[PDB]
RNA sequence: CUCGA
DNA sequence: CGGAACTTTTAGTGCTAATTATTGTCAAAACCATTGTCACGGATGCAG
DNA sequence: CTGCATCCGTGAGTCGAGGGTGTTCAATAATTAGCACTAAAAGTTCCG
């Protein structure tokens, strides 16, 4: 929460030259905040998944590509 | 009156005890619950409607749009259930809800909607279930386990022991709702009452109590008493009455009327009061020091100078007096304190108290709630009043408000769902009346305060959770909706609903996937009550209240059936009369007793009424017309054993196996058994494997016709009649004309299941038990499942068991199986394994199905087809290939003989690894079943369009089949027709034929269209092996009477033991383990087996021997009417004389006997039952030496145990590597059965080989074996040369301890 | 490090961090550790040697 | 190092995943807007939560469960921080340095043998070739037989009647360690001497079973190698049953 | 193997008392102070 | 072959000798295709090559460049075995207090500083400020 | 003994889930039929004694443990001292007779 | 989540 | 084994078109679980 | 300035088997992933 906070707060201080004044400032940062939201669900949905399938748990599976290495004596 | 599948082998039956109730259905809680769960149901009931009527209607922010509802429908399912379980997707349906949106008029508040905006909408998919109650989520079959949790109302904990290291008892009252916040009142070793709300800060609980506008004088009205107080010409004079001085030490002269009654230091008694209220006097003379130790209660305004004299809350001195009888006022209120009657309790709690005001103790209780965003007079009372008083925030439902009237005492049963203050007012009294001495606490670890909830009550939660983001997102989408845009379809989506109901029934502490290997299992694994999961408390954190069990469980929960081991008592099994309440608890039927006779009827009574009733014994003997024999007799009274007589009873048990669960009343002699032995024996009978061909139990319960019939894994016939045409694969049955529909009526088709996987990797196979011409009424069976026999429950299989130590093969509980058992193909059992190979798409080129596989000899590609794909039925190794596929070499993780090749000269591009499946090592089963998917858009081979020409051509079968009946019901018709409407009947059959032609088309398209897949694949090869097992040294065999071994050695025929007779025995066990594990019942059954055995051999004695149907029908009827008193009482004569012959073959294998749980046979029935034959009445027979061949010494005991084989087998236990795979994050052999991973060295063993010396052993298993990256490769090259030298090295997983620790700021180095 | 292997790791972790301990390794458990020889049986005469 | 907190490609939609990569990726994001924070000129709150985030950022990557509260990434638990990795019964200092899986091992169901001495018990068939594969690719390479070492790699694999006298010449005095799973005190860890006996389980003397507590409803133990010419003479001196 | 949760004498022989503080009654009897 | 262990702190010097590069961007991997990214946490010119004798580029993958770096990446092509023990630093603009010796209890920059760890607290968490 | 004298003749006195002695005992044995009731009661003093082993193996893994941990810091390897102090090793003559 | 020790 | 015709590619140039991360926001805009585990040491505030 | 009591950090056994999930506005400025075109070098049969 607080990264796209701060980032919402600071896409306001750097666009508020352009507030024509028809509006209160609680819509416009509550516009911000929502656009600031939908954008880093976008860019998390871009990215990899953070805490998918543990590592433990992946060695002893099928399937494991680098967590185990056909190595032998 | 005997039905059809009785009248084939009629079990003998024993006991004295007639029953007045049958047996009911066992599956009926959870089948019940999701009846409830989905049906139409107006004025709000239980179903979706209490759902759809909560959260609709939805409106706007004062926008004056509002989205209505009306009523909704279920969809068809899209396919069957097999075809479900084959394909892998869920067993979904379609929620078709109609929805109405209505948007009234802008700039009017009564403007006549002229847009109206009706349209069903579809919304989500909630899954189905069987006639059995097993979902099918992802392929396999999981059922939901019911939780016991605790019941919503309020609770009286008594915080005793060492609570806190004082030494002193606390009274805690908590109110727990069903859905919302928590309230706790809790005491201090002080006396010094608190509140907290959700386990936050310790605050007063009179802050709650003036937030709830209640001022301070109405407090001490409200929580104490009035001593009054008046103003005499001197002395102060005070009222009294003689009931409240009781302990209390007079200080002073207590006298009135000119007549002294009580002198300075005395104390007063009760006889003392009876002669101050016989004197009846009220005022008495007291000194001015008495009023200056107590407190005023009110505050008392001056009139003269207009201000405050005296505050509140505080204690009363000299001047203040002065002052009070100057101002003029007569009539002083002051509070009780007494420590036998009314402890000071609220006047501390109201000193201690900062906050005098309303505003400042909203400002306080807003601190508490949430710190930060401080409010001015508008957070702070809207919390106050959204906490605890909306309806959307808290749920306390019917059975909350009925708990917590009951709990309170009160008149009432039902009630508001929102809370009020009075009801705060009373739990804040019943906890002062608690502390004071009056009344009694109330035990966590009773079954009337726990509630357990089903599958529908907990997927409701789940659907009100997802119904709620419905609400927020049709909220949001109509806050900025204009008017006369869209119809109502896309203001709703199908997500969250599905999502939240998948994750539901997917993944979820009490949704796991059952275990299927026995019809036993399946019948209490829907039976299980389970305390664990969301809402409970977990099994490693549980102390020693809840794993003991209490009185109250006596027919409801089963006490002797708990797993062993982390979770011993949380895992509960529910018995077989116990029945849900409407609210939510368990009840037991009971036999209403009246003065003089015990009236045959049923009443439920939970677990709150029984303390108020009494109940008798269950096999208290009785006389005819419902008179007791003896006068005194067994009872209890409130969950204690106590003597009573014929007249205090009011009700009686109405059987005698209401305690024991489905799986633990099929045990023979179980109140010979102990409780450690049948809770053993209780685990041990759910994983009992099927065998080939299944045997009938000798010595049964009568239960066993009950877990055959109620569980799914038998075809019970739905409509009675004859059978006409009889398969292996399908079953006709004809309908009797009486039983026939008046209209579009036929015969009934009953298809059979075939060899197909379990979720146990156990062969599920169904068999005919009918043949051409044999009559059948409803309910008979029609095949015999899993472990079945002729409608029967038929775990194992009986054998000759002897007792005898045989050279030390028996030692500890071992067991002895001789040559007979395997030779004769009886504990041979069938696994069926899946073996997957799966073509993703991955770079540089997809993956191939070809059979050109390179490098490999011809030899191994023997198996292969034109395709690439093992034929169905051709036998396979160890270490073959199945489906040949092709990798192009992009993949990592390269083996060093082929990574050295590519490091010369590599990289083409061209060449294709071998990367097919193949068989594991130890597993040697046959091919009977090959199953491919494919995705859309990719070519298919040959053998696919031949699977699929196949699976054409078998729904063309059976659709014909079923054209073929429709048009011979419709030919019967307009038969009958003949006995402008024939026109209309061949229009019927125009439209019937071109529904047969739609629906082929549509199973056309459901056949030739491909199936969804993982993103990035192409197709999938399923391939079926079938391996038959057999019996080998090292399995595991028991018993039912919990006695376990394993097989030790296989003995030839003419080793073993025999009689005079000349019959082998094949099992020898171990009688040392008797009188030690006290399990005595299994020498009874013993007897028992061996008297059955010898009516068996009687029976087939006198049919082998031409005899006429006179002497065995005389037979038979000596043998059923044994002068016991039972319950069967059958007699020969009413039999056609035909059935009798199938009787006899029946009966020529042995005798099935049963005998219940508590009222089982007596010695005396078994001995002349054994008196019958020509078995010796003692029950030892003498044997023979096999071996030596001479005469054994006190003859041991001989007869036919029932003993089941284990899902233990040692084909599935044994592993060795001698190298395999090895992590990378860590240089260490791998764990594992399925991979090729060792065992693990114990941190134990480390410090037991220190116990030793052997710094050599454990610094070469340590680094050398395990974690030297160059150590044992150089260990492995000296070993093969000839040369026994290690090298030390160094272990790579310290230097990943390194890595780790030198990746924080500390600093970590080696030395020189 | 017979004492981070063992609970309240931390603890002993920042003792031994900021006093600049250096453990000679004469004992049981942290020559398992580290993976030599053990001195309490055969490799007691090679610590001796 | 990536390499201790691998992100693989899993078939399919799964991927696999180390905890501590978020934690990074959050503390580098916070680490490069207070860097662009400082330049624009931005006001002293801004930036002063901005460091508070950073040093939250930083306590909860050292020493997650020690703040105000564990923050968390999903599923309601905490991520695993890198003293979370160190101490608990999943760290390096309990299960992967202290107790370790080790190779040439096995385990199989236990069977009383009455036929045996107190010496010796039984090993099966398999798993004595199993066990003992490079003392017969040795000895197969000291014999005129394989040349090189697939040749007698695929005459083990193909089970011929010419290995069997082979692994009863190697197993002559060649003991192993058997071990139960449950060990409580130093008895629980002997030496034995195998023979070749048909089947698929463990013979054991029935005299030796009073010193392991282990009774025959079922129970499983595991075999060890020694593999050291020192460890074999530790075995047969100290470790043996007839010394203890 | 553990679990979690004036008087006669039979022999004949001698009387030894030791750190002996003791005075003696009018009854016949020995009373100790210590 | 060595002798006793020696555990200190750690200077950012000697950080600063423990690094092979400098992570700059929080970019772990790409979706579409599983090569890493330039400069993210997953890197080649910091901690080595991915797979063994073969660059990340694919322009040197003989024998005879085994050991010389490329035009535009700049990685020493080798084995595998690389990216084990080499690591990386990130050049934090604020200074950040360590955890270990904050809320030790006892800890060991509020014995030092003769402040409770209440005070360290507020400070730290710039709701009170602290005067030199 | 005990258990045979349990199989034969009556079991003798029960527990209660307080933790006492029960005054109502169980009159039966394991030859002839029990009652309903009495099994519940042997019944709920087994399931206590099953679940004792369950939860008392995990303590006693952490006293092996820990005694393990406070030990093994010592080695012998010295084969005399030449000291004078000791202790008196006396039977235990105190409470029973021996 | 569960099963045997 | 020595030669030219035949045939198949892994590297270098481009170039358009889906993946990347950006700009807007201006009627107003009522908010996660916890809550049914036990038992030690010792640094902390009151609170006299 | 000598103690009271209130919380906050530590922990609570081992060895195997089966089965595994995440809450979305519009319109673009650059931006890089396929992909056509050569490249004869490199690879693969064939005639003396
Ligand atoms: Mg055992
Ligand atoms: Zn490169």
């Amino acid at each position: 929460v607080p990264d796209v906070v701060q980032e919402a707060f600071i896409k306001a201080y750097r666009a508020l030259d352009s507030f024509r004044g028809d509006s209160a400032f609680y819509t416009w940062l509550y516009r911000i905040a929502v656009n600031t939201a939908k954008n880093y669900l976008v860019a998390q949905g871009r990215r990899p998944p953070s805490s998918d399938v543990d590592a433990i748990e992946a060695e002893n599976f099928e399937s494991g590509g680098a967590l185990k290495e056909i190595s032998n004596p | 009156v005997y039905s059809y599948t009785e009248k084939k082998r009629i079990r003998k039956d024993f006991g004295k005890r007639p029953q007045v109730l049958d047996v009911p259905y066992l599956l009926s809680i959870q089948l019940d619950s999701f009846q409830k769960f989905i049906e139409q149901d107006p004025e709000g009931q239980y179903g979706l409607e209490a759902a759809f009527r909560s959260v609709f209607p939805i409106q706007s922010y004062s926008g004056n749009s509002e989205l209505q509802y009306v009523s909704y429908r279920l969809g068809e399912p899209v396919f069957d259930v097999q075809e479900c379980q084959i394909r892998g997707v869920t067993y979904s349906a379609p929620l078709r809800v109609k929805l109405r949106l209505v948007i009234y008029e802008r700039e009017a508040p009564e403007g006549t909607v002229k847009d109206i905006k009706e349209q069903e909408v579809y919304m989500g998919e909630i899954p189905l279930m069987t006639d059995n109650g097993t979902f099918v989520i992802n392929g396999t079959e999981r059922v939901i386990v019911s939780q016991l949790h605790r019941s919503p109302g309020v609770f009286f904990d008594s915080d005793k022991g060492k609570t806190h290291s004082s030494g002193k008892v606390l009274y805690n009252a908590r109110i727990i709702p069903y859905r919302g916040s928590w309230l706790d009142f809790e005491f201090d070793p002080k006396d010094n009452l608190f509140v907290r709300i959700d386990r936050r800060r310790k605050l007063p609980a009179t802050i709650i109590l003036r937030a709830l506008n209640y001022t301070t004088e109405q407090i001490l009205d409200l929580f104490f008493e009035k001593v009054i107080f008046e103003i005499r010409d001197n002395k102060l004079q005070m009222e009294l009455v003689p009931e409240r001085l009781r302990g209390e030490t007079a200080s002073f002269d207590i006298e009135a009327n000119g007549k002294v009654y009580v002198e300075k230091g005395r104390r007063i008694t009760a006889r003392h009061i009876r002669q101050l209220e016989k004197d009846d006097v009220k005022l008495i003379e007291v000194p001015v020091e008495y009023i200056a130790g107590k407190v005023v209660a009110k505050d008392y305004i001056d009139e003269s100078t207009g201000e405050l004299i005296c505050a509140a809350n505080m204690e009363l001195s000299l001047d203040l007096l002065a002052k009070l009888s100057q101002s003029g006022h007569k009539r002083i209120e002051t509070l009780f304190t007494n420590d036998l009657d009314h402890g000071p309790y609220i006047s501390e709690t109201l000193r201690v108290d900062p906050t005098n005001d309303r505003l400042s103790a909203l400002v306080e209780i807003y601190r508490m709630m949430r710190p930060g965003e401080p409010p001015t007079r508008e957070a702070a009372e809207s919390l106050f009043e959204n906490l605890f008083f909306s309806e959307d925030r808290y749920d306390l439902s019917a059975v909350g408000r009925m708990k917590f009237n009951r709990s309170l005492l009160r008149e009432e049963i039902e009630g508001s769902g929102i809370l009020s203050k009075d009801d705060i007012i009373d739990v804040m009294k019943k906890l002062i009346d608690i502390r004071n001495g009056k009344g009694e606490v109330d035990d966590i670890d009773h079954l009337g305060n726990r509630r357990i909830r089903s599958v529908g009550e907990m997927a409701e939660n789940q659907f009100r959770v997802g119904l709620v983001r419905v609400e927020r997102a049709v909220k949001e989408r109509l806050s900025l909706g204009d008017l006369d845009t869209l119809m109502p379809q896309d203001m709703i989506n199908a997500k969250p609903i599905s999502a939240a109901v998948k994750e539901f029934f997917g993944s979820s502490q009490l949704s796991q996937f059952m275990d299927q290997n026995n019809p036993l299992s399946e019948i209490t694994h829907k039976r299980r009550i389970s305390a664990l999961g969301p809402g409970g408390l977990t099994r490693e954190r549980a102390g020693f209240e809840v794993r003991d069990v209490h009185p109250t469980h006596y027919g409801r929960v089963c006490p002797i059936e708990t797993p062993e081991g982390p979770n011993i008592g949380l895992i509960n099994s529910l018995s077989v009369y116990a029945q849900t309440n409407e609210y939510g608890f368990l009840e037991t039927p009971y036999r209403k007793v009246t003065d003089g006779v015990v009236t045959d009827e049923i009443h439920y009574l939970s677990a709150i009424e029984e303390g108020n009733y009494v109940i008798a014994q269950a096999n208290s003997n009785l006389d005819e017309e419902g008179h007791f024999v003896e006068d005194l007799v067994t009872c209890r009274s409130k969950g204690e054993s106590s003597l009573f007589s014929r007249d205090q009873v009011d009700y009686m048990d109405v059987s005698t196996q209401q305690v024991v669960s489905v799986g633990a009343s099929l045990i023979p002699f179980l109140e010979h058994d102990d409780a450690n032995r049948a809770l053993m024996g209780a685990n041990m009978q759910r994983q009992a494997v099927p065998t080939l061909r299944a045997d009938k139990p000798l010595v049964g319960t009568g239960m066993e016709r009950a877990v055959a019939v109620d569980s799914g894994v038998t075809a019970v016939a739905k409509r009675g009649g004859v059978v006409q045409y009889v398969d292996a694969s399908r079953i006709v049955i004809k309908v009797n004309e009486d039983e026939m529909y008046p209209g579009e009526a036929g015969i009934d088709i009953y298809n059979l299941t075939k060899y197909t996987r379990s979720n146990q990797n156990t062969c599920i196979n169904q068999m005919p038990c009918v043949s051409l011409g044999e009559p059948v009424e409803r309910g008979d069976v029609l095949a015999d499942g899993p472990s079945t026999d002729l409608g029967e429950l038929a775990l194992g299989q009986n054998m000759r068991v002897a007792f005898m130590p045989w050279n030390g093969y028996n030692f500890e509980d071992s067991i002895l199986v001789s040559e007979r058992v395997v030779q004769e193909d009886r504990f041979t059992t069938i696994h069926i394994q899946e073996l997957a190979c799966v073509s993703r798409d991955t770079k540089l080129g997809p993956e191939e199905i070809t059979a050109d596989i390179p490098n490999v000899g011809e030899a191994a590609l023997s198996k292969l087809d034109e395709s690439g794909i093992v034929y169905i039925g051709a036998e396979v190794t160890g270490g073959d290939i199945l489906v040949g596929k092709v990798t192009p070499k992009g993949e990592t993780q390269l083996t060093p003989e082929e990574k050295l090749l590519r490091a010369i000269f590599g990289e083409k591009a061209s060449d294709v690894k071998d990367s097919s499946l193949r068989v594991p090592n130890g597993v040697s089963g046959t091919v009977i079943d090959v199953q491919v998917f494919t995705r859309d858009g990719v070519e298919k081979d040959k053998r696919a369009l031949e699977i699929e020409e196949m699976q054409l051509k078998q729904a063309k079968k059976d659709l014909s089949e079923e054209l073929q009946i429709l048009e011979a019901g419709l030919f019967s018709r307009i038969r009958a027709v003949l006995v402008n409407q024939l026109e209309q009947l061949a229009e019927q059959y125009d439209e019937l034929k071109h529904e047969f032609e739609k629906k082929l088309e549509a199973k056309r398209r459901k056949i030739t269209q491909g199936d969804d897949l993982a993103p990035g694949v192409l197709k999938i090869v399923k391939v079926y092996l079938a391996v038959k097992r057999r019996i080998q040294p090292g399995d595991k065999m028991a018993g039912r009477h919990g006695n376990k071994g394993v097989i030790s050695k296989i003995n030839p025929i003419e080793d073993m033991p025999y009689d005079e007779n000349g019959t082998p025995v094949d099992i020898v066990l171990n009688p040392l383990g008797v009188p030690s594990r006290m399990n005595i019942g299994q020498i009874l059954e013993t007897h028992l087996g061996m008297a059955a055995k010898g009516i068996g051999d009687k029976i087939n004695a006198m049919l082998k021997q031409q005899q006429e149907v006179a002497k065995l029908r005389e037979f038979i009827q000596r043998a059923y009417d044994l002068g016991a008193d039972v319950r069967q009482k059958v007699d020969l004569s009413t039999f056609s004389d035909e059935e009798v012959m199938r009787l006899a073959e029946n009966l020529r294998k042995g005798m099935p006997i049963a005998t219940p749980v508590f009222d089982g046979a007596k010695e005396a029935e078994i001995k002349e039952l054994l008196k019958l034959g020509d078995l010796p009445t003692s029950g030892q027979i003498r044997l023979y030496d096999g071996r030596t061949g001479e005469q054994f010494e006190r003859p041991v005991t001989v007869g036919y145990m029932y003993m089941l084989k284990l899902n233990h087998l040692v084909d599935d236990k044994m592993h060795a590597r001698s190298t395999g795979s090895y992590s990378l994050v860590t240089q260490q052999p791998l764990g594992g059965k399925a991979q090729f991973g060792g065992q693990r060295f114990g941190e134990m063993e480390v410090w037991a080989l220190e116990a030793y010396g052997a710094a050599y052993t454990l610094q070469e298993m340590l680094t050398v074996k395990s974690d030297d990256v160059n150590g044992r490769t150089k260990m492995y090259k000296n070993i093969v040369d000839g040369n026994h030298q290690m090298e030390p090295g160094m272990p790579e997983s310290f230097n990943v301890l390194l890595k780790e620790i030198r990746s924080l700021g500390i600093n970590i180095e080696l030395e020189d | 490090i017979s004492a981070a292997s063992f609970q309240e790791t931390t603890r002993v972790l920042t003792e031994a961090a900021v006093a600049g301990k250096r453990d000679e390794l004469r004992g049981l458990k942290e020559n398992v550790i580290v993976g030599r020889l053990i001195p309490a049986g055969t490799g007691y005469a090679y610590h001796q040697d | 190092p990536p390499d201790l907190r691998p992100l693989v490609p899993l078939d399919g939609g799964r991927f696999a995943t180390s905890d501590l990569n978020d934690l990074y990726r959050r503390v580098i994001n916070r680490n490069n807007r207070l860097k662009r924070l400082l330049d624009l000129a931005a006001p002293d709150i801004i930036v002063r939560n901005e460091k508070r985030m950073l040093q939250e950022a930083v306590d909860a990557l050292l020493d997650n469960g020690r703040r105000g509260r564990a923050i968390t990434g999903s599923n309601k638990r905490p991520l695993k921080s890198l003293a979370d990795m160190i101490k608990g019964k999943q760290g390096r200092f309990r299960q992967n340095l202290l107790g370790k899986r080790v190779d040439y091992s096995g385990r199989s169901v236990i069977t009383v043998g009455p036929y045996l001495r107190l010496h010796q018990c039984g090993l099966p068939k398999k798993m004595a070739l199993e066990l003992f594969k490079p003392f017969i690719y040795g000895k197969l390479e000291l014999r005129g037989l394989a040349t090189t070492i697939k040749a007698a790699k695929k005459m083990v694999e193909r089970e011929e009647a010419v290995v069997w006298d082979i692994l009863d010449e190697v197993i002559r005095e060649h003991p192993v360690l058997l071990n139960r799973a449950p060990t409580l005190h130093r008895l629980g860890i002997q030496a034995f001497e195998p023979v070749l006996i048909e089947g698929k389980a463990i013979q054991l003397h029935p005299l030796v079973c009073a010193a392991y507590n282990a009774d025959f409803d079922g129970d499983q133990m595991a075999v060890h190698v020694p593999l050291t010419l020192e460890a074999q003479l530790e075995a047969r001196a100290l470790m043996m049953s007839t010394n203890n | 193997q553990l679990t979690m949760r004036s008087i006669q004498v039979k022999n004949k022989g001698s009387i030894k008392l030791s750190n002996v503080k003791s005075v003696v009654n009018s009854s016949g009897k020995l009373v100790i102070t210590s | 072959e060595f002798d006793a262990i020696k555990i200190a702190l750690a200077s950012p010097d000697m950080i600063r000798s423990w690094s092979f590069g400098e992570v700059k961007k929080p970019e772990t991997i790409n979706y579409r295709t599983f090569k890493p990214e330039r400069d993210g946490l997953f890197c080649a010119r910091i901690f080595g090559p991915v797979k063994d004798y073969e660059c990340l580029c694919g322009k040197y993958k003989r024998l005879k460049h085994r050991g010389v770096i490329c035009e535009k990446c700049g990685v020493e092509v080798t084995q595998t075995k690389v990216r084990r023990e080499r690591m990386g630093h990130i050049e934090l603009a604020s200074p950040t207090a360590h955890i270990w010796f904050l809320k030790s209890l006892p800890s060991r920059i509020g014995l030092l500083l003769d402040m409770p760890l209440r005070d360290i607290e507020r400070v730290l968490y710039f709701e009170s400020y602290v005067v030199i | 003994a005990a258990q045979i004298r349990q199989l034969a003749g009556m079991r003798g006195l029960m527990a209660k889930p307080d933790g006492s002695i029960i005054e109502t005992p169980i009159t039966a044995n394991f030859r002839e039929g029990l009652n309903v009731l009495q099994y519940f009661i042997s019944t709920h003093g087994a399931r206590k004694g099953l679940a004792d082993t369950a939860l008392k193996t995990a303590n006693s893994g952490y006293l092996t443990r820990r005694l393990v941990d406070v030990a093994q810091d010592l080695v012998v390897t010295e084969d005399d001292c030449g000291t004078h102090e000791g202790i008196m090793m006396t039977p235990v003559i105190e409470g029973g007779d021996v």
